[PDB]
């Protein structure tokens, strides 16, 4: 959102995205389950014994999806 | 033509991604992936800005509804109901969850607007009044106006869902007439899709937000229920082929001290 | 334990050696993550009854033995 | 160990069955009174037992802090 900071016609459309890619962030600032995925069926193995599958990659997908919404504006 | 939009709504991925991959991505953890449409507009690209918004979750997402729906933008609407043949169950209760979803977004951002709620109801009545005809009574509608339609996916694997727990066609057709009911009461349609095949979606979108859609029963894999195909006793039809005539049950069936004072005794 | 003459121990300037009043010698190393002894003796019958009065090195890295003096009229190299 | 397991029961959680292991052998120390035979191989259970449960009390306590 710190970033994000008649050919006049594209400032309304633009406004939408960028004022879209800040009611993800009030969360209440933590939200604890900001993670969507998960594992497979464990049958021998080290599983609770790691993190977890949606722990190592939501950051990067949240942080993703702000690009996401960016970069599909212009067009 | 003005700002047209799609709203798809994902139930926890649900080939979502691999749906809009087929139509026309960095991953999906939150939701709400802002996304824009170049459409044959049967001509060229007439600059068709039929916005696609990508929600997924629960986890706020209403303030995301919010933003990715304006003033002016309720009509030209096309909200899109997923989930994933896979689990039939999520299906069923998904689709009741987005419809609610949905009537918590007209019962909260649809409400101040006082013009557009007496010409929106009305207009509501006519699209599901005209959702029907010109295909070639009444159904049990609920409140829910905006356009509507439903996609499920996974439906290339009805040999697999046979294999694992259908093999009759109770649990399929049981899905299908589920799916149907909640259709004709929303007033909204359903349109399968299927891992490269069924290239069926695109084609109700530019349809009713003014490149035609077709309606297959035969198939019984790829089951398309077009605007109008969905009406209150075709549905007690489907389930009746073996299957429990209306019953409310069988949707449960598709889904120191311490250890010193202790040994203290020990030493005697 | 209560270490009595903690000598030095020859080309092991930091694995510092012990006798101790129990009967048993403890080897310290400050750099094995422990100031505790790494290497404590058990109190059984190899080792000694009585107090270990004097622990001192024989010998270089090569013969690097380590007689432990006691009170018991028993030393261990 | 125990005072350093007790008065910080997040090292209780991880200690617990080797400590319950040691308390096992204590209850066997608490239990007879003067057997001259298993007084000995016990004192060595004891000693092994403490020993390398000391080793696991400082080390699951540098390994939980880290």
């Amino acid at each position: 959102t710190q970033v994000l900071l008649x050919x006049x016609x594209x400032x309304x459309x633009x406004x939408x995205x960028x004022x879209x890619x800040x009611x993800x962030x009030x969360x209440x600032x933590x939200x604890x389950x900001x993670x969507x995925x998960x594992x497979x069926x464990x049958x021998x193995x080290x599983x609770x014994x790691x993190x977890x599958x949606x722990l190592e990659e939501s950051y990067s997908a949240v942080m993703g999806i702000v690009s996401e919404v960016e970069q599909y504006v212009k067009v | 033509p003005s700002g047209k939009n799609i709203l798809v709504f994902g139930e926890d991925g649900s080939g979502k991604t691999t749906l809009m991959t087929k139509l026309q991505h960095g991953k999906k953890g939150r939701g709400l992936e802002y996304l824009y449409l170049s459409v044959h507009d049967e001509d060229r690209d007439d600059h068709t800005r039929c916005n696609v918004w990508i929600l997924d979750g629960d986890l706020y997402h209403k303030g995301l509804l919010k933003f990715a729906v304006s003033a002016e933008s309720l009509p030209e609407t096309l909200v899109i109901f997923v989930a994933d043949m896979s689990r039939p169950w999520t299906v069923m209760e998904s689709l009741q969850k987005w419809a609610s979803v949905l009537r918590e977004h007209i019962d909260k951002m649809k409400i101040p607007p006082e013009k557009m709620r007496e010409l929106e109801r009305k207009f509501v009545k006519d699209f599901q009044d005209y959702m029907e005809p010109e295909e070639g009574d009444n159904v049990l509608t609920h409140n829910l106006g905006i356009p509507v339609l439903v996609v499920c996916t996974k439906c290339d694997a009805v040999s697999v869902l046979e294999k694992e727990h259908d093999y009759r066609d109770e649990h399929l057709d049981f899905i299908q007439s589920h799916l149907r009911r909640f259709c004709l009461q929303y007033g909204a349609a359903l349109i399968y899709t299927s891992v490269k095949e069924e290239k069926n979606l695109d084609l109700l979108y530019k349809y009713i937000v003014h490149f035609t859609t077709p309606a297959l029963v035969v198939e019984k894999d790829a089951v398309f229920i077009p605007a109008g195909w969905d009406n209150e006793k075709k549905i007690a039809i489907l389930h009746e082929n073996f299957t429990t005539v209306k019953p409310e049950d069988a949707y449960e069936d598709f889904i120191v001290f311490l250890m010193k004072q202790q040994s203290l005794l020990a030493k005697q | 334990s209560a270490v009595m003459s903690a000598t030095f121990a020859k080309f092991h300037p930091n694995l510092v050696v012990g006798g101790t009043y129990s009967g048993q010698i403890v080897l310290w190393d400050n750099r094995s993550n422990k100031r505790t002894p790494v290497q404590r003796t058990p109190l059984s019958a190899a080792a000694h009854t009585h107090p270990v009065y004097c622990v001192n090195v024989v010998g270089t890295q090569n013969a690097h033995n380590l007689i432990s003096i006691s009170t018991d009229g028993k030393i261990c190299s | 160990t125990c005072e350093k397991v007790e008065e910080r029961n997040t090292i209780s959680l991880l200690v617990a069955g080797l400590k319950k292991e040691v308390q096992a052998l204590i209850a066997e120390g608490i239990a007879l009174v003067w057997e001259s035979y298993k007084l000995d191989p016990y004192v060595q259970r004891l000693a092994e037992t403490v020993f390398n449960f000391q080793e696991k009390v400082d080390d699951l306590l540098i390994i939980e802090e880290k």
